[PDB]
RNA sequence: CUGGUGACUAUAGCAAGGAGGUCACACCUGUUCCCAUGCCGAACACAGAAGUUAAGCUCCUUAGCGUCGAUGGUAGUCGAACUUACGUUCCGCUAGAGUAGAACGUUGCCAGG
RNA sequence: UUGGCACCUCGAUGUCGGCUCAUCGCAUCCUGGGGCUGUAGUCGGUCCCAAGGGUUGGGCUGUUCGCCCAUUAAAGCGGUA
RNA sequence: CUGGGGCGGUCGCCUCCUAAAAGGUAACGGAGGCGCUCAAAGGUUCCCUCAGAAUGGUUCAUUCAUAGAGUGUAA
RNA sequence: UUAUUGGAGGUAGAGCACUGUUUGGACGAUUCAGACAAACUCCGAAUGCCAAUAAUUUAACUUGGGAGUCAGAACAUGGGUGAUAAGGUCCGUGUUCGAAAGGGAAACAGCCCAGACCACCAGCUAAGGUCCCAAAAUAUAUGUUAAGUGGAAAAGGAUGUGGCGUUGCCGUGACACUGCGCCGAAAAUGUACCGGGGCUAAACAUAUUACCGAAGCUGUGGAUUGUCCG
């Protein structure tokens, strides 16, 4: 019931909307991690940016 | 030569004004029109210009009338 | 055919050429047709070419129907003046062809005379095509 | 008459529908009276026999998921470009 | 209309009320009742 | 069961056939009064009750037109990868048209019976 | 080529023609090789290979261009501000 | 203002399209209109319903006719 | 920011119910069938937008002091204009440059990867790569190409070759779809678009396993400024 998030891509080149969902993910700079609870809202953050982030189920 | 063209006048801004379940005060405007594409519903006034506003403090709430007409009310929150 | 009789709009909005046929990609007057694999604008001479074309070749004893009109006016600037200043005057007609559309229709003479008709017609024309029969299960 | 069908298990994709008809096989529908509608996938080859020994109207034996109904094909989906049949209603006539 | 008009009352100095008209309709001097603050009442303006 | 009066996206409407008037509704007979026609008691209004279901109106059976309408697939397209190809690929969303099918109304009060 | 665009140069990138001197391309004017011919021969037409060398002296016009006179195997077309 | 400048055209306001289904959005882009009018063509109460077609008659009548008429004026 | 819920609106598509355009029948304008539309709509998405109450997140607003800016550019994409020309021009949307170094794209503001506090002769990766120039596979499996195609182009032409099929006569044909190649293919100082050498794979297509590769991330030490509790 915990997701580790990990920031593999970079925001640079990125859309405006995109790089503020990854910050509302709580990911600061390139390769850093978050944990956080399963629900729907993280789902649809993770999957808003699912080809800049590696999701582990932890 | 020349274009006969060229003309246009200032754009109006009609539309919404206020959103469906949103808390509205006596006397907002909630919709901008020329005719009555949407119609005033309960507690709600249509101005000289066709504007639809809000006649009391309530929460907005966009329905329809018969089949193909809408209509606007406002509703006293509880 | 030619041109419209009348349009309410004589200077248009070139038509967009991406996809695929909207309609028309069917058989439904003759027996064979000029199927589109490629698309293009085609113009009012280019019609009127294949036209003479297949229907020379058939020695006339069958029917031939034309299933694309050139709705769309387009236009063109006089030559060698600098941009701007208006839209340019109407210069043809065309009609907008993507993959799937019959062009032409035949019908009233055997196979063989249907594809050198329509081979012939064809080669009038900026699309690729093929021919096709009436289609059925 | 008789043709066989295998049951579409699940919501395909575009992917799988685009392997689907890559690999010969037609998707299909299968409802009317007497039959609760149901996907299903058949041979394009196997079907252009059955429809050729029987004709448009005819009545087909589709062997539905142990279960022999009776249909015919109300309505089907062609690309005349590549020449494919893209998809095919079978009508249970009861 | 056609002309700008001023209509005035009997008692009221005042010419509060213009008003429009055109004068080949209606070329005699236009009146109707129109209400006098000055007075508290409808009374009878007439075209200057 | 009928009527009065509301509510609902015609699933309610139109169309074709049949059944009924005990009360009720209606057609109807008239113009003295109230009222009334750019003319006409056709309408509106008023007296009524000779009569009649004939039409409106109720009831019944039909899906004929109209309306409603899936599932399946197709078009389009958010996002991603490839790419410059009148593009390809993956993913989610997913029409319009058409198909099966629904449907010849459901119901709130008030009164009568 | 006539243009379209306005990207370098306005604390300056001299414009046409000729003269002098060339150099490169080949879509070849001549010369060399060859296929077809409605190629008898002599001459031609057309296409293919080929850039080695060659490819004019005057009248008119500032002219380029062009017309003309007289030749020549030929008097080629273009790029190089 | 200006796909250099000049010449031509334009300069305020209204409507539509371009405009990418909120709003907004440019070009010497595509189309038009305004610089009024009406003493009722304003207010209110009551009543009313169109264009067109067919069919008959030396304008009238019947039937259909959800508006295909009208709405002072451009959309 | 996301989830969910509600709503406004007419684009893409589609359609022909209205307006206009158009093809072939039938009957004597209507009807059958089939098409077209920025200023057509019986319809109608994806998205975006406005809101309402849960998760994550870190802003937001007001009032004052001080500005600078009002020449923008490319790329991608929705469109006008032009010629479905321009490194053209004018709007919408996003990114980068501007004001951004580092790796890749031979060189190359605007493309791809990625945002440099300082030091290190440590490590892991991104795009992109691994025969030599020049770090890392002359890697593994299956196949395609014979054109140096790869390493700039079309209508059209062709017993080039491979995979798929529906079929016909009795080895042989017809047809349909498709992979990769061939011809069509002529320019000016010098080979002269693979960057060069070279390559029949060191090309191409699928699949897999390693490794290289940045100022990205990590490791160690240090500087400055904040936060939590030196
Ligand atoms: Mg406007
Ligand atoms: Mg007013
Ligand atoms: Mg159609
Ligand atoms: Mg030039
Ligand atoms: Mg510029
Ligand atoms: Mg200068
Ligand atoms: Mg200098
Ligand atoms: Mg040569
Ligand atoms: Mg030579
Ligand atoms: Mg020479
Ligand atoms: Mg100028
Ligand atoms: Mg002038
Ligand atoms: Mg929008
Ligand atoms: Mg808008
Ligand atoms: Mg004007
Ligand atoms: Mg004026
Ligand atoms: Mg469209
Ligand atoms: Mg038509
Ligand atoms: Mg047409
Ligand atoms: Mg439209
Ligand atoms: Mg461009
Ligand atoms: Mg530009
Ligand atoms: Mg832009
Ligand atoms: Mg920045
Ligand atoms: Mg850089
Ligand atoms: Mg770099
Ligand atoms: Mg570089
Ligand atoms: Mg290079
Ligand atoms: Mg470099
Ligand atoms: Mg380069
Ligand atoms: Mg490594
Ligand atoms: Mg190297
Ligand atoms: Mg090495
Ligand atoms: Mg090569
Ligand atoms: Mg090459
Ligand atoms: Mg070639
Ligand atoms: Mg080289
Ligand atoms: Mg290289
Ligand atoms: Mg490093
Ligand atoms: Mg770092
Ligand atoms: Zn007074």
């Amino acid at each position: 019931a915990k997701l580790q998030i990990t920031l593999t891509r970079s925001v640079i080149g990125r859309p405006e909307t995109q790089r503020k969902t990854v910050e509302a993910l709580g990911l600061k700079k390139t390769n850093s991690s978050v944990v956080v609870e399963d629900n729907p809202a993280i789902r649809g953050q993770i999957n808003k940016v699912k080809h800049l982030v590696t999701v582990e189920e932890k | 030569s020349s274009t006969k063209n060229g003309r246009d006048s200032e754009s109006k801004r009609l539309g919404a004004k206020r959103a469906d379940g949103q808390f509205v005060t006596g006397g907002s405007i909630l919709y901008r029109q020329r005719g009555t594409k949407i119609y005033p519903g309960e507690n709600v006034g249509r101005g000289g210009d066709d504007t639809l506003f809000a006649k009391i403090d309530g929460v907005v709430k966009f329905e329809r009338k018969g089949r193909d007409k809408k209509q606007v009310s406002v509703y006293a929150v509880a | 055919m030619l041109l419209p009789k009348r349009v309410k709009y004589r200077r248009q909005h070139r038509p967009k050429t991406t996809g695929r046929s909207k309609g028309g990609n069917y058989v439904t007057f003759g027996e064979f047709g000029l199927q589109a694999t490629t698309t293009s604008w085609i113009t009012s001479r280019q019609i009127e070419s294949a036209r003479i074309a297949m229907t020379r070749y058939m020695k006339r004893g069958g029917k031939v129907w034309i299933k694309i009109f050139p709705h769309t006016p387009y236009t063109k600037k006089p030559l060698e003046v600098r941009m701007g200043a208006g839209k340019g005057a109407v210069e043809g007609w065309i009609a907008v062809v993507k993959p799937g559309r019959i062009l032409f229709e035949v019908a009233g003479v055997s196979e063989e005379v249907a594809r050198e008709a329509l081979r012939l017609a064809s080669h009038k024309l900026p699309v690729k095509t093929k021919f096709v029969k009436r289609e059925e299960l | 008459a008789s043709l066989k069908s295998i049951i579409r298990q699940g919501k395909q994709t575009r992917s799988d529908l685009k392997q689907l008809r890559k690999s010969g096989k037609v998707p299909a529908v299968v409802y009317g009276y007497g039959t609760k509608n149901v996907s299903v996938k058949v041979d394009e080859v196997e079907f252009i026999k059955v429809i050729r020994e029987v004709g448009r109207n005819g009545v087909i034996e589709l062997g539905v998921g142990s279960k022999t109904i009776k249909v015919m094909v109300a309505d089907y989906q062609f690309d005349p470009l590549k020449n494919q049949i893209t998809h095919i209603d079978f009508l249970a006539i009861n | 209309v056609r002309v700008n008009v001023t209509l005035a009352c009997t008692e009221c100095g005042d010419r509060n009320y213009i008003t429009t008209k055109n004068k080949r309709n209606n070329p005699e001097r236009i009146e109707m009742k129109k209400y006098c603050p000055r007075l508290n009442k409808y009374t009878l303006h007439r075209e200057t």
